[PDB]
């Protein structure tokens, strides 16, 4: 594949252990050296596992790394805050011969108990539809740990554009807010009479809708 | 110690070329390592754009080898990127790295990064529209649309306030601000955000209606 | 090869 697969949240107590998984099509990372990425926000990535298992200078020994081919891991024991980041896997791909990137992996050190997102879902306003354009707003608030998927549809079908979504900022409670935005041109929000903003979070969904018609 | 600077244009246009370059201290690149390119798109992972190594030997991204001219001056220290007809797609984060290469393919170290935008769009102020709504408290907002280029500071009159961080959405940021407050306070006791733009030097006022 | 970027041996 163009990009390794991981999980986008891992999360454990401080003192704890994670395992952050990293694979591709088949036994396809065999053939080659993994490594791995450490980066925290405001700063880019460092390396911290190389050839697989290998730590650079610097690195404890509770990083620890493995490639049994299928899947290669990143194993990180004794949890501290500082180990809090995002982390991405990395190998040569010989089959597209390129050098490819998994999709990241955030590492949330657990400090508070786990909180589901407050969503709210907003019609777009009239003056905006007077430039011939509806902009649906999704607000998602007061989650913890930090990681969601946010997907929409209208009239039951998953829209493939005309969607974005903010990275996950942290708010001054601590616990983690975002925003999604559909945009649409005026006719289709006629048209169409059902919208659904979903945001899964640790697994369970949350959902607001809101139809044309109320 | 070894580190890595980026320089070249943080704002170009689109159709334009992107010309990075980088420099290396306290490294020598006529030792048997790649000097390579890395990109990452905002809220968004790594991606490989290419490497080239002391012998002239070169390794693109396919997707991108096209439009990528990646190469290397030994004697200045410097390798470059150039990435012809720039599209708002290519806005993103760039690195610099030093990478090992054979079998290995390890990246180390990283230069600190250089962000590039892809925009066409001339200093552009915010319209700003009202977001609004059979509960205890209730939410409002303020949508923050088409503006360029960053910041813009929301601050209401009315309490929680929510500002969310802003998008780059084709050439022009879009953000959001919520404020949360009693439902007997909204209607009742109206209330209105204020949008300042500083490099556009204005300010817009909204108060939100009921529907 | 030191010199190239590819797959185990």
């Amino acid at each position: 594949q163009s990009v390794w697969t991981q999980p986008p949240s891992v999360s454990a107590a401080p003192g704890q252990k994670v395992t952050i998984s990293c694979s591709g099509d088949d036994s396809i990372l065999r053939s080659a050296f993994v490594s791995w990425y450490q980066q925290v926000p405001g700063s880019a990535p460092k390396l911290v596992i190389f050839d697989d298992r290998q730590r650079p200078s610097g690195i404890p020994a509770r990083f620890s790394g493995s490639n049994s081919g299928t899947t290669a891991t990143l194993d990180i024991a004794g949890l501290q805050r500082g180990d809090e980041a995002d982390y991405y896997c990395a190998a040569w791909n010989g089959r597209l011969s390129a050098f490819v990137f998994g999709s990241g992996t955030k590492l949330t050190v657990l400090g508070q108990p786990k909180s589901s997102p407050s969503v709210t879902l907003f019609p777009p306003s009239s003056e905006e539809l007077e430039t011939n354009k509806a902009t649906l707003v999704c607000t998602i608030t007061d989650f913890y740990p930090g990681v969601v998927t946010v997907d929409w549809k209208v009239d039951g079908t998953p829209v493939t554009q005309g969607m974005e979504t903010t990275q996950p900022s942290k708010q001054s409670n601590n616990k983690y807010m975002a925003s999604s935005y559909l945009t649409l041109t005026a006719r289709a929000w006629e048209r169409h009479s059902s919208y659904s903003c979903q945001v899964t979070h640790e697994g369970h969904t949350v959902e607001k809708s809101l139809s044309r018609a109320d | 110690q070894v580190q890595l600077e980026e320089s070249g244009p943080g704002l170009v246009r689109p159709s334009e070329t992107l010309s990075l370059s980088c420099t290396v201290s306290g490294f020598p690149m006529s030792e048997s390592y790649f000097w390579g390119w890395i990109r990452q798109s905002p809220g968004k992972g790594l991606e490989w754009l290419g490497s080239v190594i002391h012998t002239g030997t070169t390794y693109y991204r396919p997707s991108l080898e096209s439009r990528l001219t990646i190469a290397m001056d030994p004697s200045k220290n410097q390798v470059s990127l150039s990435l012809t007809s720039v599209t708002v797609a290519d806005s993103a984060m760039y690195y610099c790295v030093r990478i090992r290469g054979g079998s290995s393919n390890w990246l180390d170290p990283w230069g600190p990064g250089i962000v590039v935008t892809a925009s066409s769009a001339k200093t552009t102020p915010p319209s700003v529209y009202p977001l609004a709504p059979t509960g205890s408290s209730v939410t409002l907002g303020c949508l923050v649309k088409g503006y360029f280029p960053e910041s813009v500071t929301v601050t209401w009159n009315s309490s929680s306030v929510h500002t969310f961080p802003a998008l780059l959405q084709s050439g022009l940021y879009t953000m959001s601000s919520s404020v949360t407050v009693p439902s007997s306070t909204w209607p009742s006791q109206t209330v209105t955000c204020s949008v300042a733009h500083p490099a556009s030097s204005t300010t817009v006022d909204k108060k939100i209606e009921p529907r | 090869e030191p010199g190239e970027r590819g797959l185990k041996g």
